[PDB]
């Protein structure tokens, strides 16, 4: 009947979920760069810039 | 005129950069976000000028 009566199981579940899932996540920073995708920047310029 | 510079709105075209690229007529061709020879390949809509 009661329920979370497991919390510590699924805290430990829930705690790399959500570390992978931000790991996934950062995928989609600038950190600078005019993009964050590595096809598109070298498509669209040249091998020296 | 400086103050009065013209516009113009282009789409729905098939462009040819390459031949005004090897274009010497032009004192200057700078490009900023993307490679002058990279313009083949990729392309866009709602061109302004």
């Amino acid at each position: 009947s009661t329920a979370s009566a497991l919390g510590k199981l699924q805290d430990v579940v829930n705690q790399n979920a959500q570390a992978l899932n931000t790991l996934v996540k950062q995928l989609s920073s600038n950190f600078g760069a005019i993009s964050s995708v590595l096809n598109d920047i070298l498509s669209r310029l040249d091998k020296v810039e | 005129s400086v103050y009065a510079w013209n516009r113009k709105r282009i789409s729905n075209c098939v462009a040819d950069y390459s031949v005004l690229y090897n274009s010497a007529s032009f004192s200057t061709f700078k490009c900023y976000g993307v490679s002058p020879t990279k313009l083949n390949d990729l392309c866009f809509t709602n061109v302004y000028a």
